[PDB]
């Protein structure tokens, strides 16, 4: 339960750094990502993980595939920040830090939203807790870097 | 075979209002969670919380 | 030769000589086990088994001979001519000045333990240094206790105490039995009390001579003697004893050592402390240049109280 | 026939560690210096002080007072003579000097013991009849005194010629020169000779009688220990504390120095030193000092001596607790505590150590000036300076001066010429022998084990049992005292807890960012909030540069371990 | 001979260690070398001695008759019996059998030694929250190896991502176990869990402290040594406690601290090494090792004890199997 925290922190630092790198001169994008990262756990708490992912989906389709998302191809800061947070959260649940690391995800590459629709209630609960935990780490680095 | 005590009484507790037996603030979506037995996840009220309440009333 | 293996159930206390009475001086710090403590544990078992003939009740020594002891995880204290330099412990060989053997200045000694294999290479003169990670320290475990009142369940006045235990995996003891039937009696016991605070160690016993006692070092003038257990007696008498037992005179010798080992103990027969004796500490090395070539023995017993496990020296060579 | 002669006296640290009260600690170190002085007297008598290369005697308070007969003040109370000496003597006198030095020290110790025996009986240290004095002077006890210290003396001719490359290679390091030509190498080789002679002499002690041991050192037979049982032996001694001959000398030694110099250390016990914290005792005495001594004598006249408490631990209420006159004192003490604060119960042990004959003399003079004058000036009356013999220091300090004194001494040493140090903060109740051994372990096994050394090792051993250790570079002390972080922390435990508990979960690549976060979370108008966060983060980053550690994580752990020590409200009330 | 004491916690346990290094104000006792939770032999012995002493004074000790300690004291100490009994009432000494088994009270320490050596209670099963089956009884190879060694002398390979677990912990078809918030993949294994249960049955019997041992088998999870150590150090209860200044109705000055607890549903074991009773002129029914062992088993088997502190706030209660 300690090594998993380090893995989360490593991922969180990486994705926030990518945000700050690509949009260094764009404070609006950085600020939007930060706000959404803070609001995200709340949306999950009050609506569940499934609905939250669906809510992100509406901010972007043919199929539910986080891989196919391209955050940089959007017009405004709101959609760019949403697409990034959505992909980050989905990537973590599906891939972790890669298959060369301790944590390689929970869903084995499957999109978390479709995963929720197919697997058991237990599978959904662990995905919910894990989602809250990674967002909690993203919030830390967001406040300190963005 | 429990000779350190001689008698025992069961204290039944029925909540008529919501109850927040606290464990303190956390860096989490739930800032102030209630007391829980960690390895079962069951809500509890620690004996020291209940003793403080009983003592103060008595 | 019989090999006894002690396996501590949990912790061990080999208390230093200092007052340790409830309600007064209340701090017990363990030292590295002295061989007489191990001898005492064995003698006490025989004392209770009814073999009071081999015990030596009220005597300094028993009838049998404790060859020596060693702790294990088998490890030995760093020879005192091994000096830490940066991240390496370097072996320092004897020099000569004014026709006298000396140890050249190369830094201060730092305490620690090495495996039996590292010691073997040292004794063969093939060891140059040891990486600091291969130098072991003995783990201590500090416990703080109290005494409660019978009824009120509160601490009695002044009844708090501290013990610094050792966390040791194994203690080995080797015994030469002149027919007392120690191997059979030890086999009948699973455990025994060893050291203080009524701690016990499991007992296993095997009829075998450890390989370190069977080494072939060859013949040379330049022999060294690593003391694996404390050695009691004047250096002059020990060197003279060495000359007699190997039938060879000595041109010069150098004792590389440290703080003398203070040895007293507790007399269970008379229920009072034993008299204080002083010994050459384990890890000390006696470098010897014999007048003629000698066959360096794998081990040799020197000094006083041999039967209690003292004076176990391991043979070696130097250049 | 010029001959380089080396003197070494052992043991030092074991003897010094055999202490129960602070007076034992001072007497041990001071007596050791006195033994070297008695030894050097033999050299000086024949060849004068200028033939003593090390240490520099012309500045030594012992030499000034006892040899030149000058009126030396309280600086005589500091042990300044080390346990090793180097001199140049005539070759024909070398063997005679060796014999005479050994004899002076035996006689001096025997004389001290005879006086100690007389003193002990007359002042009730031993509750025995005066007829039993002969029993105390029997041979078994005299052997212990006579044999305890080993004085090794070796020498080498400076005039003798030898092939330099042959003598240095054989030792383990025109081609034919006198030995004085390679004097620097000769000094080191002579140290080896001396170490050889140390082990030739120190393992020749006589076995002792069966019986109960001294309660101070635990290793030697206590006087009357062979003729009584434990309970009865204890009742025969003051404070139920049986003593061997060496520790009897130790207890007598302060009154001997008192009669010899008129001087006595200002701070008698570790409690006296502890209560220097924030001038607590001074503030109390002005406000409540008269009343307390009155109530103290009302309980017992034995509690008051010279209009003062016989023991400074009587400032603690717990001392009185562990009948109606006693309750009056405790209530009074507790009332004062609520007003001026609880009394400090922790103190600090500070130990420090360094990491052509004419040039060597200059070095010795510099070391003499540093140890005798500079270290004393730093410590002054802020605590008790027990020993300063060159590159090594032993002081007892209140916890609020420990870091400052240590840093100042280090800087002073730098101006004269690297020092490592151990500081152990410890409860006044903790056994002194253990505290001292822990303090030296901090110095020897922690600070000096750091690559490049020059390290301060700070240990805090709580009364409850916990033992926190932090390894820092000297510059950390400076940065911290000038830092906003310090003023903010002392204006807390939550900030420190979170960091220590979670630092192992931090990403290796993002440590700095996590530090930024915790500062944001724990440090807070919004104008001042932004400034304080930037400043404190910068200070933390500055402090981390001077923390000893393998990686950034261990540096963070080391730093916040340091912060946990100095913010401990129980240690710094 | 020796008696193995199994200890099963039914309420959280605080065996206090002052010397333990921790960020917690009041941490529990732990082993230096392994970092595992432990109950010191001296803590356990004190508990055992206090219970035994109370029973003896209350004439509830059975040796198969009622032990009358004052009667036995007189037929043992004879002329010195009355003063001894006086010391017992004065709480300077303990009753006869208590001192035979555990040694004299400190006042009479030098007279003789205690017959028993009470060993540390070592951890065996540590409860960890499981997504399936509520919680798992977690152990490790190093623990099993220690148990086997202790039992054999008195008479497994896993990666950090793997677990050998019973069926009730395993997610259907996924071959996974979820302990708290981490996922371990199930390593196929046939007899290791079964072997462990058999060992437990050989030491404590068919009933596992009030339940069939077969039920326990389905909820045992064996994890790697590093993972087990992690759980025993970071999954113990860390509870904030306060003191309320009722004058103000707010938390008093200096009235906040943190305390660690070993959870309920923890299994530990202590080997009680019994030597020969050492007191002179022993009564016949307790004059040797086997007789001391027998009294120990009957007195403590199926007993309830309180270990550690915080008794009055409901902590430290364990079931005992001997
Ligand atoms: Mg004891
Ligand atoms: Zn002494």
């Amino acid at each position: 339960i300690r090594e998993i925290e380090q893995e989360r922190a490593s991922f969180a630092f990486k994705v926030v750094s990518d945000i700050k790198d690509k949009y260094s001169q764009n404070k609006k994008v950085q600020g939007k990502y930060s706000s959404y990262a803070e609001k995200a756990p709340t949306i999950i708490l009050n609506n569940g993980l499934g609905a939250t992912l669906a809510f992100f989906l509406s901010k972007l389709i043919d199929d539910v595939d986080y891989k196919s998302i391209n955050p940089e191809s959007f017009g405004n800061a709101e959609n760019i920040a949403y697409a990034f947070l959505y992909k980050h959260l989905s990537t973590w649940l599906a891939e972790g830090n890669g298959k060369d690391s301790a944590f390689s995800g929970l869903t084995n590459g499957e999109d978390p939203l479709k995963y929720i629709m197919e697997k058991t209630a237990i599978d959904v609960a662990i995905s919910t807790e894990e989602a809250l935990s990674i967002l909690n780490w993203i919030k830390k680095f967001a406040k300190a870097m963005l | 075979m429990f000779d350190m005590f001689e008698k025992a009484v069961v204290f039944g507790l029925y909540s008529i209002t919501p109850v927040h037996a606290g464990s303190g603030a956390e860096l989490s979506v739930i800032d102030l969670p209630i007391q829980r037995e960690r390895h079962t996840g069951f809500p509890v009220i620690w004996g020291q919380s209940l003793k403080g309440v009983l003592r103060s009333r008595f | 030769m019989i090999e006894v293996t002690f396996t501590p159930y949990d912790v061990l206390l080999f208390r230093e000589s200092r007052p340790f009475d409830a309600g007064s001086e209340s701090v017990a710090r363990s030292i590295i086990p002295l061989p007489q403590t191990v001898a005492g544990a064995i003698r006490t078992l025989l004392f209770y088994k009814g073999l009071k003939n081999c015990v030596g009740v009220g005597e300094e020594e028993p009838e049998f001979t404790l060859v020596g002891i060693a702790i294990g995880t088998r490890i030995y204290p760093l020879p005192f001519n091994i000096i830490k330099s940066e991240k390496f412990y370097k072996v320092v060989n004897p020099g000569r000045f004014l026709g006298k053997l000396i140890l050249p200045p190369k830094g201060k000694y730092k305490s620690g333990y090495v495996t039996e294999s590292i010691l073997e290479k040292y004794l063969k003169g093939e060891l140059k240094e040891v990486e600091e990670n291969k130098v072991i320290r003995i783990e201590k475990e500090k416990r703080i206790g109290i005494k409660l009142s019978r009824e009120k369940k509160v601490v009695e006045e002044g009844m708090l105490y501290t013990v610094e235990f050792l966390r040791i995996e194994k203690i080995y003891a080797w015994i030469e039995d002149p027919g007392c039937g120690i191997k059979d009696i030890l086999s009948s016991y699973e455990f025994l009390t060893l050291g203080g605070e009524s701690r016990v160690a499991f007992v296993e016993v095997d009829d075998k001579t450890p390989d370190i006692f069977n080494r072939e070092l060859g013949s040379t003038k330049k022999a060294l003697f690593y003391f694996s257990t404390p050695t009691i007696g004047k250096v002059g008498e020990i060197v003279q004893e060495l000359e007699k037992r190997l039938n060879a005179k000595i041109d010069d010798y150098l004792l590389v050592s440290s703080r003398p080992t203070a040895i007293s103990g507790w007399d269970m027969h008379e229920k009072k402390p034993k008299g204080t004796k002083f010994a050459i500490p384990p890890g000390s090395v006696l470098f010897v240049e014999f007048k003629e070539e000698v066959e360096v023995p794998p081990y040799i017993k020197l000094g006083k109280l041999k039967k209690l496990g003292y004076g176990l020296a391991l043979g070696g060579i130097w250049e | 026939d010029p001959t380089l002669l080396r003197i070494k006296i052992v043991p030092v640290q074991p003897f010094i560690a055999n202490s129960r009260k602070q007076l034992d600690l001072w007497a041990s170190s001071h007596l050791l210096s006195m033994l070297m002085y008695k030894a050097l007297e033999v050299i000086v008598d024949k060849f004068g002080p200028e033939h003593v290369i090390y240490p520099s005697l012309r500045d030594q308070p012992f030499f000034l007072k006892f040899y030149l007969g000058e009126n030396i003040g309280d600086e005589i109370l500091v042990a300044n003579l080390p346990n090793k000496a180097l001199a140049i003597v005539s070759g024909k006198e070398a063997e005679k000097i060796e014999e005479e030095i050994k004899k002076r020290i035996r006689d001096f110790l025997l004389q001290l013991y005879r006086e100690a025996v007389d003193w002990a009986v007359e002042n009730g240290v031993v509750k025995v009849d005066r007829s039993e004095k002969d029993s105390m002077l029997k041979e078994a006890y005299l052997k212990i005194v006579r044999e305890y210290f080993t004085v090794s003396i070796t020498w080498v001719s400076l005039s003798e010629k030898e092939d330099i490359y042959q003598v240095t290679e054989n030792a383990g390091l025109s081609r034919v020169l006198e030995r004085i030509a390679i004097y620097p190498l000769l000094v080191k080789i002579l140290d080896s000779l001396g170490e050889r002679k140390v082990t030739e002499e120190r393992f020749e002690k006589s076995e002792q009688l069966k019986g109960w041991k001294c309660h101070v050192c635990g290793e030697n037979l206590a006087i009357f220990g062979d003729m009584y049982d434990h309970d009865n032996l204890k009742s025969l001694w003051l404070d139920e504390e049986p003593l061997c001959p060496m520790c009897l000398i130790k207890r007598y030694y302060p009154v001997w120095i008192r009669s010899k110099t008129g001087q006595k250390i200002r701070f008698e016990s570790v409690v006296d030193v502890a209560l220097l914290y924030k001038n607590w005792r001074k503030i109390f005495d002005e406000k409540y000092g008269k009343d307390l001594v009155s109530k103290a004598r009302e309980v017992s006249e034995d509690f008051v001596k010279d209009n003062m408490l016989v023991d400074s631990d009587l400032y603690y209420s717990s001392t009185w607790e562990s009948e109606e006159k006693v309750k009056e004192v405790v209530d009074f003490l507790n009332a004062a505590y609520k007003e001026i604060g609880n009394p400090p119960k922790y103190y600090a042990i500070l130990v420090m150590d360094g990491d052509t004959p004419q040039v060597h003399v200059a070095i010795s003079q510099a070391l003499a000036n540093f140890s005798i004058r500079e270290v004393r000036s730093v410590v002054k009356d802020e605590g008790l300076l027990i020993y300063a013999g060159g590159d090594d220091v032993l002081a007892i300090l209140p916890v609020d001066k420990a870091l400052e004194v240590a840093y100042k001494i280090r800087k002073e040493f730098g101006k004269s010429f690297k020092l490592s140090a151990g500081i152990l903060i410890v409860h006044y109740k903790h056994p002194l022998y253990d505290a001292l051994e822990k303090a030296r372990d901090l110095l020897n096994n922690k600070a000096k084990n750091v690559p490049g050394k020059d390290t301060l090792a700070i240990g805090l051993l709580k009364r409850s049992g916990s033992y926190y250790i932090s390894l820092v570079g000297w510059e950390l002390i400076r940065v911290f005292y000038n830092s906003e972080l310090r003023k903010k922390l002392l204006e807390g435990k939550r900030f420190i807890y979170h960091v220590l508990r979670e630092v192992d979960t931090w990403p290796k690549v993002g440590i700095d960012e996590m530090l930024k976060f915790e500062v944001i979370r724990h440090i807070r108008n919004k104008e001042e909030t932004k400034e304080l966060r930037e400043k404190i983060y910068g200070e933390i980053k500055d402090l981390l540069e001077h923390v000893r550690g393998n990686n950034e994580v261990e540096k963070v752990r080391g730093l916040f371990t340091f912060l946990k020590i100095i913010t401990d409200a129980e240690v710094f009330p | 001979k020796a008696v193995v004491f199994g200890l099963y916690s039914i309420t959280p346990v605080h065996a206090g260690s002052g010397a333990e290094l921790s960020v917690i104000d009041l941490p529990i006792q732990r082993e230096r070398h392994t970092g595992f939770p432990v109950i010191w032999g001296q803590s356990l012995k004190g508990v055992l001695r206090s219970r035994f002493r109370q029973l003896e004074l209350d004439e509830k000790i059975e040796v198969s008759q009622k032990w009358k300690w004052k009667e036995k004291t007189k037929e043992v100490l004879k002329e010195k019996a009355d003063e001894f009994i006086k010391k017992v009432e004065e709480r300077k000494r303990d009753p006869l059998l208590t001192e035979i088994v555990f040694g004299p009270a400190t006042d009479g320490a030098s007279e003789h030694a205690g017959a028993v050596s009470v060993g540390d209670a070592k951890i065996l099963l540590f409860p960890v929250r499981s997504a399936k089956g509520v919680f798992a009884f977690v152990t490790s190879p190093i623990v099993i190896q220690r148990l086997k060694e202790d039992f054999e002398l008195v008479s497994v390979e896993l990666s950090n991502n793997e677990t050998i677990a019973g069926n009730a912990l395993i997610l259907n078809g996924e071959n996974k176990v979820i302990l708290e918030d981490i996922v371990l993949k199930v390593k196929s294994d046939s007899n290791v869990i079964e072997n462990l249960v058999e060992v437990l049955k050989t030491l404590f019997g068919d009933n596992f402290f009030g339940k069939p041992i077969e039920s326990i088998k389905e909820r045992i999870a064996i994890v790697s040594d590093d993972v087990f150590k992690s759980f025993t150090r970071f999954s113990t209860e860390i509870v904030a406690r306060v003191r309320i200044d009722a004058e103000k109705g707010t938390v008093a000055r200096g009235g906040l601290w943190y305390e660690e607890f070993l959870p309920s549903d923890t299994l530990m074991y202590s080997l009680i090494a019994v030597g020969s009773p050492k007191k002179e002129n022993l009564p016949k029914e307790v004059d040797n090792t086997q007789k001391i062992v027998n009294v120990l088993k009957v007195t403590f088997n199926n007993a309830f004890l309180q270990i550690g502190g915080d008794e009055t706030v409901g902590k430290g209660f364990v079931k005992v199997r001997a």
